[PDB]
């Protein structure tokens, strides 16, 4: 009840303004996990969104929103532990080499592993099929039948617009929604993919707030 | 009767 | 040579652990004991503090 | 951490001064600002105060109102505008920094300070002015103050300024017992809640000065007559 | 010379196993059938927190009960002010998520560490008034799970790596460093004599080192689940392990062997922090259950239940006084106990 | 005739009891439970709050209207409880409209997003705009008789005819026209923003839901219509003959459904809320045993 209690009191105010201060645009950005494994294109889409140390953060603002988009540099490759950090984030960003049809099979498991987390039931993961020409390459010139014996028996949907890594990825998916995409090593859409979802995935927050979904 | 006065309610 | 090298480094480890002072739990359990009523009494959580204190 | 004061010189009562005091060393935003005027052959009297980013703003009751005092953060900067100077404003002028927090040493580092010639509260009085005694004994300072210091919530306020010959007035114990730091340890303070002592071990040739006391109970801040120890 | 090295590695656990079922006089909690207990504790919120943003993921205290310190995961160390419910002190870390923060015995130096693999050491009494960087310790290839200071120039780390190290402030560098575990290290606590600490791993092994040489002495493979949680006894002879299986168990370091095993039907989810009072009795534990259990370390029974939180406990800790007990979850508050 | 005439009065009472018995289980959950409390949801507390004083206002008046033939309270019950039943009518639209102005903001512009003291500020001024518009409900409303006869509490002098229609109008355009076509308007862009993003696969699912909800939205406004339109043509056709009274079967039947259905709006909500949210699904069927 002194004055220096007095002090103290204003100084926690004003320790406690610039903490509101931090939280307001704190709020106004999202914030992403990127994961994947050393096979897949991770350091193709860090280096292609533009527009020691076990983390690493990337800033970018697209659309006049800012993606904090927070990357494992040197940590192990297990994920149990240390993802209960990176609970209510806006979205984790799995990459997955679908070229390279012998290491496919590590990438479901862990995409299945990271679907059905302990702590990540209400985060959305959004699948990235990396090199998509060498996907091509390996088609139109590796065969799927000697890794995956459910591709004989799978063809293309009629009902689709010009699928088989897609639809066992989905199939763990719907068993938050994922969103599978296409990208290349030098294509520019993942500045945009990225805004197509969350746009869509805080949406679904904005129903959960509200109380509408 | 009473019914047929009030106030919007 | 580094699989050797590690079940070598863990029996050693093992050996030295097994070389332990093991005492019986019936003195361990009574020094706990002892060490808990000998503490009680100034103890703010397990006794009731007034107002004096807080 | 330095503070350089500028606008000191003569001036002629009824006019207008605005000195200046730069802060370089420590962030001058998150810092607490006294200025401290002291008189020629006389005692600390404090002026004004001001808090971090300039939200409550105290002055003495004699020079309330009539004194200004403002900060500047982007260029960490602390005016003080000074009108209608009296015969008393003639003094030497001292800009203190302090922070308010449990465990800080608030009052711990005087500006160097500057000149300028013109032309309840809770007061200390110290019974003890002029203690002559050699170097290397224990001296006792004692001292006693108009009311209780010691607050509710259990910290005593009691500051001790050792300022020597030509060099601005140094902390020496920020609370009742508390050492400050950059402070050797031969000092210590005691006492009740009415009166206080500052014990010192061993005197050296470095020891010598004015012992100034200061309460910060309630916003009037009081300095006492000083103690200073002869040869 | 593969074979030969497992069979004796199998005999030497086969030794170990049966001396300490041999060992087992008897268990602490048919002893304890006469004690009586103090019943029911209901404690009681004196002050509240709301100042952080993020999750709250660590807590500690210093000296005095009074400066508490806290980390949030947007890169926030906020030390707060028990007694007086005022901001103390506010640092900005480079590193957003952190999931450690300690406080200098003395009560000048605080410590911080996370996925950014450095631990960043901190300096409150510095003359510059603001906190600057003071040490950043490097060299890790994991994340910081827990840290605590020995003194005012050594501090102990646990990293993601499985290998727990010991760093002194003066040098910087790799001064201890200890063999690593199987799995990763999750959480640290050191005793009053600051000589030997115990730190559980990702999997059942919990292992007592020392603070001069990187030797092990003991170590614990009793568990059915990730141990995430530990703390020591306040007179350095016992130590109790939490893990996701909802049953804390307290080991002691004089038998290398089980003691205590709290455990209930009506608890399944993990256990977060888990931290001794003043004398021993009332073992404070975090839950997921959104909220924290007090229970007795000679009945394991029910004593308290604390509802006070609304989302996942994430850490506790009891003052060096036992005064009060402070406790932090994800919902970014702050909780003083008493 | 005499059948659905003495049915009338059942629907009505089970009505007013399951709107009591939502009312009361919003209070718990926004009570007794602190993980449904958050920055959007103080509205519907506010709702909530404003629905359960209506129904304690108003059904005792009706109650007392259609069982008794005098009027129980004095003068000062006149001037009060029509001021109070007018400025809870008043908040009750303000919220659902603020209600639908958040979800507008938050379904047309997702990516929009210190908002708590934004809400309390809004819900204040929203009762200070219901309690400012119910003073002259007050000295217009005195206890007189009507035209073997008895007295009533009426809200217009017997002398005066324009004041009865110009607050005719008065209150069915700042409480029914303006609310109606802004909640309208909002909805209608709801359900454009929920379709234009579902429609012009790993969305089989959500755009299921996302099109429930597109046409609960849309139906939300037919069931405002069908709630508080009989009330306000019932209000409009006594204001052009309020000295005289029409005691006739058409004038009763039709009370009888204007309030039967404008006593609705407290069955609306909570069932709405029941069969879209989830959050507050689990909280109610968990408090069936507790109460």
């Amino acid at each position: 009840l002194s004055a220096e209690d007095k002090a103290a009191v204003e100084r926690s105010k004003m320790i406690e303004k610039q903490l509101q201060k931090d939280k307001q645009v704190y709020r106004r950005t999202l914030r992403l996990l990127l994961l994947g494994a050393d096979n897949s294109g991770k350091s193709t889409i860090v280096k292609q969104m533009r527009i020691t140390s076990g983390i690493f953060e990337t800033k970018f603002q697209v659309d006049k929103v800012n993606f904090h988009m927070f990357d494992v540099g040197a940590q192990r490759d297990e994920r149990r532990k240390w993802i209960q950090c990176f609970n209510d984030v806006t979205a984790i960003i799995f990459v997955v080499d679908s070229s390279d049809y012998n290491r496919l099979q590590e990438a479901l498991n862990d995409f299945k592993s990271i679907w059905n987390n302990r702590w990540l039931r209400t985060i959305s993961v959004i699948l990235f099929l990396n090199k998509q020409d060498l996907l091509a390459e390996k088609v139109l010139a590796s065969k799927i039948e000697d890794y995956f014996p459910e591709f004989a028996r799978y063809t293309t949907p009629e009902d689709a617009t010009p699928y088989f890594i897609r639809k066992e990825f989905v199939d763990i998916s719907t068993a938050h929604i994922c969103y599978p995409h296409f990208t290349c090593s030098v294509d520019t859409e993942n500045a945009r993919r990225i805004f197509n979802d969350c746009k869509d995935i805080i949406l679904q927050m904005n129903l959960r707030e509200y109380n509408l979904v | 009767n009473l019914w047929a006065t009030g106030h919007f309610m | 040579t580094a699989s050797i090298a590690q079940a070598r480094k863990l029996v050693e480890q093992l050996k030295m652990e097994a070389n332990i002072d093991r005492i019986k739990v019936s003195k361990a359990a009574a020094d706990l004991m002892a060490y808990c009523e000998a503490h009680a009494k100034e103890d703010p959580l397990l006794t009731p503090v007034p107002a004096s204190e807080n | 951490v330095q503070l350089v004061e500028s606008g000191g010189g003569l001036v002629q009562p009824g006019g207008s001064r605005k000195l200046s005091c730069s802060a370089s060393g420590f962030a001058f935003s998150s810092f607490g600002m006294h200025w401290v005027r002291q008189a020629p052959e006389k005692g600390l009297e404090w002026v004004a105060y001001i808090s971090s980013g300039s939200g409550t703003i105290y002055y003495a009751d004699t020079v309330k109102g009539r004194f200004t005092i403002s900060r500047d953060d982007p260029k960490n900067t602390l005016f003080l505008q000074m009108t209608s100077l009296r015969s008393e404003d003639t003094a030497m002028y001292y800009c203190v920094r302090s922070i308010y927090y449990y465990g800080s040493s608030p009052f711990d580092f005087w500006g160097q300070g500057t000149t300028l010639t013109v032309s309840a509260d809770i007061v200390m009085t110290q019974a003890t002015s002029s203690v002559p005694v050699t170097p290397g004994e224990s001296v006792s300072i004692s001292c006693r103050s108009s009311k209780s210091l010691l607050h509710s919530n259990g910290n005593t306020y009691l500051y001790w300024f050792l300022q020597r010959p030509g060099q601005s007035p140094q902390l020496l114990i920020y609370r009742m017992s508390n050492l400050a730091s950059g402070v050797p340890d031969r000092f210590s303070g005691s006492g009740s809640g009415t009166a206080f002592t500052l014990t010192i071990s061993r005197l050296e040739a470095e020891d010598v000065g004015v012992y100034y006391c200061m309460q910060h109970l309630e916003y009037p801040l009081t300095f006492g007559a000083g103690t200073k120890l002869e040869l | 010379e593969l074979d030969q090295l497992r069979q004796e590695a199998e005999q030497l656990k086969n030794q170990i196993r049966d001396a300490r079922k041999a060992c087992a006089d008897a268990t602490l909690s048919q002893i304890t059938n006469n004690i009586d207990p103090v019943g029911r504790i209901q404690m009681r919120t004196r002050r509240t927190l709301r100042g952080h943003l993020a999750k709250i993921y660590a807590m500690h205290w210093g000296t005095d009960s009074r400066l508490l310190v806290s980390a949030s995961q947007d890169g926030k160390l906020i030390i707060w002010d028990s007694y007086t419910t005022n901001k103390v002190h506010a640092i900005p870390l480079r590193s957003s998520w952190v999931m450690t923060c300690a406080y200098a015995p003395s009560g000048n130096y605080v410590a911080c560490g996370g996925l950014d693999n450095i631990c960043s050491i901190y300096n409150l009494k510095t003359r510059e008034g603001n906190v600057r960087v003071s040490r950043e310790l490097a060299g890790h290839t994991g994340y910081l799970s827990c840290c605590r200071f020995l003194d005012d120039n050594q501090i102990v780390t646990s990293s993601g790596d499985t290998t727990c190290a010991l760093w002194d402030i003066e040098t910087g560098q790799q001064t201890t460093t200890f063999t690593g575990h199987t799995g990763d290290v999750m959480s640290l606590s050191l005793a009053p004599d600051t000589r030997l600490f115990v730190s559980g791993a990702c999997d059942a092994s919990a292992k007592l080192w020392d603070v001069r040489e990187g030797m092990c002495r003991q170590t614990f493979t009793g568990h059915e689940s990730d141990i995430n949680a530990i703390c020591f006894f306040p007179n350095g002879n016992a130590f109790a392990t939490g893990s996701d299986d909802a049953t804390c168990r307290l080991f002691d370091l004089r038998a290398d062997q089980e003691l205590m095993t709290y455990s209930h039907d009506n608890i399944i989810c993990g256990i977060t922090s888990v931290s001794f009072s003043k004398s021993g009795r009332l073992l404070l534990a975090g839950y997921d259950d959104f909220n924290c259990n007090v229970w007795d370390a000679l009945k394991a029974d029910r004593a308290g239940v604390l509802a006070g939180h609304d989302n996942r406990v994430s850490c506790l800790g009891v003052t060096d006084d036992g005064m009060a007990v402070a406790t932090g979850s994800w919902d970014s508050f702050l909780k003083i106990w008493n | 005739e005499l059948v659905i005439r003495c049915v009338i009065p059942s629907l009505y009472l089970l009505i007013i009891t399951v709107g009591l018995l939502g009312n009361i289980m919003l209070v718990k959950i926004f009570i007794t439970n602190s993980a449904m409390r958050s920055v959007p949801n103080i509205f519907i507390s506010n709702l909530a709050a404003g629905d359960l004083l209506l129904l304690l206002t108003c059904v005792p008046v009706d109650a007392s209207r259609y069982f008794f033939d005098e009027w129980m309270f004095g003068k000062v019950g006149c001037k009060l409880i029509p001021v109070i039943q007018l400025t809870s009518v008043g908040v009750s639209v303000f919220t659902q409209t603020a209600l639908s102005a958040d979800r507008y903001r938050a379904i047309v512009n997702p990516m929009d997003m210190g908002a708590l003291l934004r809400t309390c500020v809004k819900a204040m001024g929203i009762w200070v705009v219901s309690v400012l518009l119910a003073v002259p409900e007050a000295v217009f409303s005195e206890v007189a008789r009507i035209s073997s006869s008895f007295t009533a509490c009426i809200p217009y002098p017997q002398t005066d005819e324009l004041h009865p229609k110009i607050h005719s109008v008065l209150i069915f355009l700042v409480y029914f026209l303006i609310p109606l076509a802004i909640i309208s308007i909002y909805y209608y862009h709801i359900a454009k923003t929920l379709i234009k993003s579902a429609h012009n696969e790993h969305t089989k699912k959500q755009m299921e839901t996302r099109k429930r909800l597109a046409k609960i939205v849309l139906v939300f406004v037919g069931c405002f219509i069908f709630c508080w339109f009989p009330n306000h043509i019932l209000y409009m056709y006594r204001s052009f003959n309020y000295n005289e009274i029409d005691p006739s079967l058409g004038h009763m039947i039709v009370t009888l459904v204007a309030r039967v259905l404008s006593f609705g709006n407290s069955c609306v909500n909570p069932f709405a809320l029941y069969l879209l949210s989830e959050s507050f699904r689990r909280h109610f069927n968990s408090q069936l045993c507790c109460g």
